[PDB]
């Protein structure tokens, strides 16, 4: 067995949520901002916010909504976690404690259902009389808000409609109604229907069904005023209700995919909307009375009012204040003005929020020569791509370097003083016939520049057709030096090739120090890429040259540098390269046994290869013979999403499903298949996305630090910012921590009455399986703010095991040095 | 894709043992005792029919591919009936094969398996395998010889004769080299034929088409008499040498 | 000739590498030095000389050397590790049994999350597993092990059915004693939970039935780890066992032992209402408490849902691409 310890370093920044309303009391106004498991509660002021609480929560917080039943004199919070655990949340304040109280929780997985394609959606009626819940194709769930459902009991009522895109409910309707946009054969419709608490089923809806734009995918819920509902597609936004149809197609939005919007007047008077290039439109809903006494909508309008972060979430605030929840990038506080600037934008940004944004890649340099070790990551995506540089200091510092493009892969060279970064950037087919780049960039503000000249696809006879307005990826090699980081040299990769993997290091016998690239020729047409170049650069005074380059037939997805020579993988296959003396590569060996290899790592002339679908497989490299050994797989099925290596037996894996597992070599020589099998001794829920594994620490080391119990470091990142690090434990160490665990889970109380256990466990959609070999270190940190009750209940009948005093009663203040000495790896 | 498992008479003047001086009267006794071995040990343990044949088929087409002098045939039958219990479904463990062999066998019999009698065994599996070449499905002339009477329609008790006498003309079959040269079909329509001759029975009546005197056609195409004769004249041989007579 | 297996030696083909551990030996892909064909290698140990041969090896010999059927996996040859020269006694080496390399398994494919199933896709997939088990069946061959990692997929679309390690002949005449636990818990039919222990060969239809259902909701129908929880998670779907639906239950032996909860009614249209209505009612009739009321392999065939069905327009699923990476 093993045993292992992982703890957050940095708690996810991307905001995946915000709502605001009457929370924490009836009068202030609070801007509730969730992250991933985090939920952040704020009160608005005059200059900005005040932070109030934060709680973390044992699930992904996947629904989050504000409501008010009658009775109550404030608001309440209702939130859904992906494992499907619901939960009613209430503020409560006494003098300067505040706690959040579970008023009603409950599991809402049914036992047979198929989860949607467009994700969990909640909702709740206007009147607050029951939480519309679509989990599942061809199911509408209903939790009906009466005051005795305190396990939030619910049903399902058949839904003919399989492929929904979204819904609401409605305001001015007669019984509880539903307006929302599906997809069938025939095209995209709106329609809507009646909820009927005592029958348990449907009835016809308010209005027809209409048809709407093939490409609609939000449903805005009109208020009172006007009624109704609005449908935002890509090139168009229409209102329906019952006779009443109205819609604009201004070219404005065409440009950019809207993805976020929200009420300014809660009238309805004006909406907000946001588009994945940053703009921000002021959508009016311009009204006409009639000499009836009643109000209908004249027309819709979109004004374009400025630039802003890339929004999953949008909440007007108070005066001109807007929150801009940014998952892709910094999250941002914004003051929209009357009257536009000289530039013509009316916003004005207020303040920043750092999001570490999508960690793509990320490496520790020592870049002062303090042996402390800095962080350098590839953050963000499009005009959000930065680079951001984090060393410890007790908070975090963090420098941002902008780069408005995404970067991909980051290499350090020391040799060279710099940085080598992939990057891609976005243009668009033009009427010249090539393209136009939206906004400049780092890889268009270098100081030298270099485009390729290679001929090794020249040859092409392969027709691919361009349509003016279509997006294309431009990919480039920055060269960033390490002290000022700036852009000093930037290459252009050729027309349709991708820049996938980056290395930089010295091959053979050559003394030269090499930026390695690999890449893959993408074209639209092709399911698998079957053409790539490996190409060796040598930045050398100012100037990047290529030295070399070799040609494979596939995607190099992965690339390590193997004691002097190069370890690519191309497709399916897992090569070896030497390095000859005529600055050529020169293959070596090959492996094939392999689906998509997509990562790779190195320790000694051991192999660790990652798999699009089977997991992880043990390679060899054998000298005496010059060829690859296949160890030991993992036969078990796991989407890896990125590997590592923790020592010669054990190797860490994270795999799609927002989970970590541990395989090591069964070390039982009796059979040659028991040593062929990887046993998958540790299993655990991380609930984060990883993407980049990397051997170091952010601590600083002056040599003195006290030996910890724990031993190794490995960092991760991940694409809602969250930086976490794992490390191994004695048997010993393990079997206190654990039983520790065991004895906190009683005595702590979860926010949504969710046990721990479930939320660590192994889940995919297909199984779930208890935590193994993992401790959860955050919940071991959480041991020293605890109250002392708590903490000196949680020690009692504890012993020690294999010490120096085999069994030993601890005390409370000796776990307090304990866990303090944990929280110092980190 | 399939081998073919069927030899010409003249061709059984040359098989291994032949060749190593072994006379065609002896190589006849040894497969006669190497079957009846098979038969009883298997009888003792209860096998199923089909079970016992499987193991003699094995053994007969064996020694078309190795000589007696080389391979004990006590051996070659046990180890035949230990794979044919599995290839049948109906397994037996390869210490009650010894168990019972060594019951029904003298001291000098059971000399062939040497030291350690099940070892002699387990290892042959590997050969047979391979001299088989793994084609273990086999047909024997007993489902055919059921199938055929099923289509016969008349008194009960005669027909119900017919079969038993063909089913005892059939189970003497397997000490004979008559499943190395005709496919059991052919076997089962013999015998019918015999019993009939000795019975004085004329199957065509039974027969859908009464007056079809050729019976056997409706069934097995492309049967001369000629062979039904050759294989009634080397079962009533077996009777003529023994002491044993017609069943009758 | 292409006949005379086991003597051709296992040099003939150059090993890539261990696709899977199976039952009897581990499972090997290797590339054919003459033709360039791929190949799965399946490894037969009897060095254990426990037993000699393993049975699930003879029987899937047996078997396979008789069904020819595009949804059968094809056992092209079998080969030999080198062998000792005039010591038969002394060698130990195993034979490998040859056949044709499959891109995928159900069980992996469905496991990454990476694969999605269209109702064509479906229909195209059903009907070659149930073609492929009427072969069987007409046949009289019981599969006994129906699992998603016995239904291999080309990339072409092609299934094919194929561990026959415990698959046994059918008497209907002739009732036998058989294996009472042969299926995997989580596709056992609801007869060996009570142990019929003379099953029909409607027990792999039950389990193709749980597959279908598998497609649509992307996750096993029914998950269990013991016998009884399994039953009451068939319960609660198909309804509790009882003598108006089953009247022969009674006869079974655990039907008084293994009670479920309550008796619980039949909710299978309701909680597959997302399914279509074609195939909802194919999913009822498979799977059906009663042996004797369950559909048979044919009468799947001859169902709305796939009897329109053209084996021609084998529509290849939304298989893994480099997007996805
Ligand atoms: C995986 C369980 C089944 C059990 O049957 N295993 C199997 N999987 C075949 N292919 C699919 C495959 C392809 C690649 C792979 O990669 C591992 C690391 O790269 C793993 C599995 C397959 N093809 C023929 N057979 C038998 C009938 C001889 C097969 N059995």
């Amino acid at each position: 067995m093993s045993y292992n310890y992982v703890v957050t370093a940095q708690k996810p920044t991307a905001v995946n949520g915000c709502v605001t309303g009457h929370f924490t009391s009836a009068e202030d106004l609070n801007l509730l901002i969730a992250k991933n498991t985090r939920l952040e509660i704020y009160v608005v002021t005059a200059e900005g916010l005040r932070p109030v609480k934060e709680v973390g929560m044992y699930g992904k917080i996947a629904v989050m909504e504000l409501f008010r039943p009658k009775g109550e004199s404030k608001d309440l919070l209702f939130i859904l976690t992906a494992k499907y655990n619901a939960c009613i949340l209430e503020y409560k304040q006494s003098g300067e404690s505040i706690d959040i109280i579970t008023r009603a929780h409950g599991n809402v997985q049914d036992r047979i259902g198929r989860p949607s394609e467009t994700g969990i959606i909640g909702i709740i009626d206007p009147e607050c009389r029951m939480i519309g819940l679509r989990l599942y194709d061809g199911l509408f769930k209903v939790i009906p808000l009466d005051r005795d459902n305190k396990e939030l009991k619910a049903f399902n009522i058949r839904l003919e409609e399989l492929h929904v895109i979204d819904v609401k409910f409605l305001y001015g309707c007669q019984a509880p109604t539903i307006c929302f946009v599906y997809q069938d054969p025939q095209g995209r419709h709106v329609k809507t229907y009646e909820v009927s608490l005592r029958e348990k089923e449907f009835n016809k809806g308010p209005w027809k069904q209409e048809n709407v734009e093939a490409e609609a995918s939000m449903v805005i819920a009109v208020p009172e005023p006007f009624g109704g509902a609005i449908i935002i597609g890509q090139e168009s936004i229409t209102y329906h209700n019952g006779d009443k149809y109205l819609a604009i197609a201004p070219p404005i939005i065409k440009q950019s995919t809207i993805v976020c919007h929200n009420r300014v007047d809660p009238n309805g008077s004006r909406y907000l909307l946001g588009d994945m290039e940053g703009r921000l439109f002021m959508l009016l809903l311009e009204k006409e009375e009639q000499m009836d006494g009643t109000v209908t909508l004249k027309d819709l309008r979109v004004e374009l009012l400025g630039e802003t972060s890339i929004a999953e979430c949008l909440t007007y605030l108070d005066n001109g204040v807007v929150f801009v929840g940014s998952r892709l990038g910094d999250s941002q506080l914004v003051k929209l003005n009357v009257d536009s600037n000289e530039q013509g934008s009316y916003v004005v940004a207020m303040e920043t929020f750092t999001n570490l944004g999508p960690i793509v890649d990320m490496c520790v340099v020592d870049l002062e020569r303090q042996g402390q070790g800095q962080l350098v990551t590839c953050s963000g995506a499009f005009k959000e791509g930065s680079l951001r540089i984090i060393r410890n200091g007790q908070k975090l510092h963090i420098r941002t370097v902008p780069l408005y493009e995404s970067p991909r892969k980051i290499c350090y060279q020391e040799v060279s003083q710099c940085f080598g970064v992939l990057s891609s950037r976005i243009e668009v087919q033009d009427t010249s016939g090539g393209t136009t780049a939206l906004r400049p960039s780092a890889s268009t503000q270098a100081l030298s520049s270099s485009v390729s000249s290679s001929k090794l696809f020249s040859s092409s006879t392969a027709p691919h057709e361009t349509s003016f307005g279509e997006e294309v990826e431009v990919h480039n090699l920055l060269i960033i030096d390490q002290h000022t980081f700036e852009v000093l040299h930037a290459h252009q990769f050729l027309q349709n090739e991708y820049a996938l993997s980056l290395v930089s290091c010295k091959l053979g016998k050559d003394p030269n120090t090499y930026f390695i690239v690999g890449t893959a020729m993408v074209y639209p047409e092709e399911a698998e890429p079957k053409q790539g170049r490996i190409v060796v650069f040598q930045y050398s005074d100012g100037k990047l040259q290529t030295v070399a380059e070799k040609e494979v037939k596939g995607a190099v997805y992965s690339m390590v540098e193997f004691n002097g020579k190069l370890l690519a993988s191309i497709n399916s296959t897992v090569r070896l390269y030497e390095w000859t003396t005529e600055k050529e590569l020169r293959t070596e060996c090959n492996h094939y046994n392999n689906i998509m290899a997509l990562y790779l790592k190195t320790k000694g002339d051991f192999i660790l290869v990652g798999d699009l679908m089977r997991s992880v497989l043990l390679l060899a490299y054998k000298p005496m013979e010059g060829n690859f050994e296949e160890i030991a797989r993992d036969f078990n099925p796991n989407w890896m999403s990125a590997v590592e290596i923790l020592d010669d037996d054990n190797f860490l894996g994270a795999e799609n499903a927002f989970n970590l597992f541990v395989c090591q070599k069964d070390s039982a020589a009796t059979t040659d298949e028991e040593r062929q099998h990887l046993q998958e001794v540790g299993l655990f829920h991380l609930g984060e996305f990883v993407n980049v594994f990397c051997h170091g620490s952010l601590v600083m080391q002056n040599l003195g630090e006290t030996s910890t119990p724990t031993q190794g470091s490995v960092l991760f990142g991940t694409v809602n910012g969250m930086i976490g690090l794992v490390t191994s434990l004695s048997e010993s160490w393990y079997n206190l921590l654990l039983d520790m665990q065991n004895r906190l889970n009683k005595v702590i109380k979860s926010v949504g009455k969710i046990e721990h256990s479930f939320w660590r466990s192994f889940h995919t959609e297909r199984k779930t399986e208890p935590a193994t070999g993992f401790i959860d270190g955050d919940l071991i940190e959480s041991f020293l703010d605890i109250s002392r009750p708590k903490m000196q209940e949680v020690v009692a009948n504890l012993q020690y095991d294999d010490g120096s005093g085999m069994k030993r009663e601890a005390t409370a203040d000796d776990l307090i040095k304990v866990v303090e000495e944990l929280t110092r790896i980190h | 894709t399939k081998p073919c498992w069927y030899w010409d008479k003249k061709d059984l003047a040359h098989t291994p043992s032949q060749l190593e001086g072994l006379d065609p009267a002896t190589e006849a006794r040894y497969r006669r005792e190497g079957a009846r071995f098979i038969f009883d040990v298997g009888t003792r343990l209860g096998l199923h029919y089909d079970t016992l044949a499987t193991g003699i088929i094995y053994f007969h087409r064996f020694y078309m591919f190795h000589s007696f002098k080389q391979f004990p045939r006590y051996v070659t039958g046990a180890c035949c009936l230990f794979l044919a219990g599995k290839v049948e479904e109906t397994p037996k463990k390869c210490k009650d094969i010894i168990k019972t062999a060594r019951s029904l066998l003298n001291d000098v019999q059971f000399g062939q398996f040497g030291d350690d009698p099940k070892e002699e065994v387990m290892v042959l599996e590997r050969i047979l395998l391979q001299t088989i070449k793994f084609d273990l499905q086999v047909e024997h002339p007993y489902q055919f010889l059921l199938k055929y009477a099923k289509q016969l329609k008349g008194d009960k008790n005669k027909i119900q004769k017919l079969v038993q006498m063909a089913w005892t003309f059939v189970n003497d079959s397997l000490c004979t080299t008559l499943s190395l040269q005709w496919e059991p079909e052919i076997i089962a329509v013999a015998v019918m034929y015999l019993a009939g001759r000795l019975c004085k029975f004329e199957i065509q009546e039974w027969t859908s088409k009464p007056m079809y005197r050729r019976w056997w056609e409706q069934f097995v195409q492309d049967v001369p008499v000629d062979v039904l004769e050759d294989i009634c004249h080397q079962i009533l041989d077996l009777y003529s040498q023994g002491k044993q007579q017609m069943p009758h | 000739t292409e006949s005379d297996w086991g003597k051709r030696c296992v040099d003939k083909f150059d090993i890539i590498g261990i696709i899977g551990e199976g039952t009897y030996g581990q499972v090997y892909k290797a590339k054919d030095k003459d033709t360039g064909e791929l190949v799965a290698l399946k490894k037969v140990r009897l060095d254990n000389e426990k037993e000699g041969f393993p049975i699930t090896a003879i029987r899937e010999i047996k078997i396979l050397r008789q069904l020819i059927h595009r949804s059968v996996v094809n056992m092209k040859e079998i080969v030999t590790d080198k062998q000792d020269a005039l010591d038969f006694k002394k060698d130990k080496g195993a034979f490998y049994l040859v056949f044709e390399y499959m891109d995928h398994d159900l069980m992996g494919l469905l496991e990454s999350g990476l694969v999605h199933f269209s109702e064509d896709h479906i229909k195209s997939f059903m009907k070659q597993l149930m073609e492929g088990l009427e072969y069987c069946h007409k046949k009289n061959f019981l599969h006994r092990d129906i699992k998603c990692s016995n239904i291999l997929l080309n990339n072409s679309g092609q299934i094919k059915l194929a561990d026959f390690g415990l698959a046994r002949l059918y008497n209907s005449e002739e009732s036998r004693p058989y294996t009472n636990k042969v299926i995997t818990l989580w596709y056992r039919p609801p007869e060996l939970l009570l142990g019929e222990e003379r099953y029909t060969p409607a027990i792999d239809v039950w389990s193709c039935g749980c597959i279908l259902g598998e497609l649509f909701t992307k996750k096993p129908i029914f998950q269990a780890n013991l016998e009884l929880a399994q039953l009451e998670l068939i319960s609660r779907l198909c309804g509790s066992p009882c003598p108006a639906v089953w009247p022969d239950v009674i006869r079974l032996p655990y039907f008084n032992t293994m009670k479920p909860k309550k008796q619980y009614r039949r909710r299978l249209r309701e909680e597959f209402s997302f399914i279509p209505s074609a195939a909802l009612d194919l999913l009822d009739h498979m799977l059906t408490l009663d042996p004797s009321k369950r559909c048979t392999a044919e009468q799947t065939l001859q169902s709305d849902f796939l009897k329109d069905v053209e084996l021609s327009k084998m529509a290849p699923p939304d298989l893994p691409h480099w997007q996805d990476c």
